[PDB]
């Protein structure tokens, strides 16, 4: 789905 | 609203392609993804930046770092940093970009096909832009929930203690007794299911146009992710246009023999597209109102 | 002045490495160039960013973009635009940071051999650093002369005229009647010759004391020369210090062995050192003054 | 003597 909101 | 260039070289032969491509398919429609960059004229204060006042209040209530007023463990911790920045960053206190109403002008003329927003500020949807036409990735003020058991809360309760002098005593779940927050998406969250549902039928409109697309990739540097995804998963065969100060993301990691990248402000890359497409006539009108 | 990280990564050990080598070499001096990072915090407005209004007012005046305000032949055509942005920028309009008061602090513990600034807004010197050991490599507003014969004018003829409304009838030479400007030096134009003169000595000090040296670089893009030459130029067995949120120019370039990289906001990085230099006492005494 | 104050 996108994974969590991050970095790289 | 009044703009300018960024440099002296001249941005509007490459402007002119964009509208070029248009006329060329007239039935065709625009996915815009946007971020940050678009809402910088509006006069939004970077929470990242020394020189607003968001800033230094942030440091003063001994936030460890920026980005940590979007973090869960520390909202949990100490929820009066997130709060006060949403005191100064609520939706209304701000007015629509002209490239905003750029937005607004495409939909108008029926070319909108879906505008992707990694900002909160919803500004958007406050310049028109309809709700079906828009994906606000990271969530917005519009809704709130309970961070424990998910029960939903009108959106009004978290805002009136906003006023308060100082700001005290918080929203809790009147269910478990835990935060309750806006439907902000937080590092470490997921993003609500209609992105991906979304770009999901959106990825396959564009392969089965290939009437063709146009994708344009306004004002994100492309760091946060899984938003900075979409642009990779654009149909190879499908033009990209990006319009940022630097070349960003996917655009400067594997570049595109059809890429068209133009160094330019989003209010003035606004000006001379409604400039190569002749709609200065409408737009002069939603302008003024 | 309250500051916070940049980022959840601690900068504390690397800065250490600073202060260690301080202490090991206590009888040495360092040598500073700065760029616009370290005054952001001090509220000066960025004329090449949509958020500030003078940006807007630039835009309105028909400014064709941000760095043509610093063009000589513009100025000649056109002097408005640049008359406007220094009402708004002239000194005394802001204060001093934290990290300016770092180099204050400096000079007081005798261990500043110069400071290089590409700044205009002179807080160095407002902030107490003396004439001597500055270097203000784009100029000021301190003097004025006529861009046509170089006859010298007194400062405040330039500023009562800022005060205006509307602004208009500007500072003609009374010799040869051409315009007359601030000593800040524009794009197309040279330094004052103090900027290479005293590079030169300063080049040679360095070479000569391979008690080590040490030159911290800090806020500057390294995007503007010749002063972002400077770097390159220093002696390859000097340790070079990068107090940036990027790493930049000749450090991203021909990064050297010995090279220290600290991404952090110059007002943080001026807290951190402070800490481990163990001069809070001096500093706080400064701060409240 | 460094030129003139530029880019690049
Ligand atoms: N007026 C204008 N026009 C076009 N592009 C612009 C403008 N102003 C800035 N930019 C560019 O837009 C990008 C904005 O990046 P950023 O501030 O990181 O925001 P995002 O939209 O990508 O991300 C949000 C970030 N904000 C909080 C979280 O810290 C996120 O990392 C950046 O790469 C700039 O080159
Ligand atoms: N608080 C803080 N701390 C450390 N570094 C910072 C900070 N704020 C910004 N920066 C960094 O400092 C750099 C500032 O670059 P810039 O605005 O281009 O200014 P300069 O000092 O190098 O140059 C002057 C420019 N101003 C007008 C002319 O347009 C010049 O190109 C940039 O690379 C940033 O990563
Ligand atoms: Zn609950
Ligand atoms: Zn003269």
């Amino acid at each position: 789905k996108g994974g969590a909101k991050r970095h790289r | 609203m009044a703009s300018m260039s960024v440099s002296t070289a001249s941005t509007e032969m490459s402007v002119r392609k964009i509208a070029a491509h248009m006329k060329s398919n007239p039935n065709a429609k625009v996915i815009f993804m946007v971020g940050a960059g678009i809402s910088t004229s509006c006069g939004i204060p970077d929470f990242r930046s020394p020189g607003t006042g968001l800033y230094h209040n942030l440091a003063r209530l001994k936030l460890p770092y920026p980005e940590a007023v979007f973090d869960v463990d520390f909202f949990q911790s100490d929820p009066l940093p997130f709060y006060t920045l949403a005191k100064e960053l609520y939706p209304g206190n701000f007015r629509p970009s002209k490239f905003h109403y750029l937005l607004k002008l495409f939909q108008d003329k029926d070319v909108l096909k879906r505008v992707y927003t990694q900002n909160i500020d919803t500004l958007e949807r406050q310049a028109g832009v309809k709700d079906d036409l828009i994906i606000e990735a990271h969530g917005s003020f519009a809704h709130c929930h309970c961070i424990g058991c998910g029960k939903v809360y009108p959106p009004q309760v978290f805002k009136s203690k906003l006023a308060e002098h100082p700001i005290k005593d918080f929203v809790k779940c009147d269910v478990c007794g835990e935060l309750v927050k806006p439907a902000i998406v937080f590092f470490g969250e997921d993003l609500p299911d209609s992105f991906s549902e979304t770009w999901l039928n959106d990825s396959e409109w564009l392969r089965e146009k290939i009437q063709q697309p146009l994708v344009i990739v306004v004002g994100t540097s492309l760091a946060v992710y899984p938003f900075a995804s979409l642009p990779e998963e654009i149909p190879r065969k499908v033009k990209r246009v990006l319009c940022n100060l630097e070349t960003v993301g996917d655009f400067k990691a594997n570049k595109r023999p059809t890429d068209l990248i133009v160094h330019q402000y989003s209010d003035e890359f606004a000006e001379q597209l409604v400039e190569e497409l002749g709609w200065q006539e409408d737009f002069e009108k939603i302008l003024t109102a």
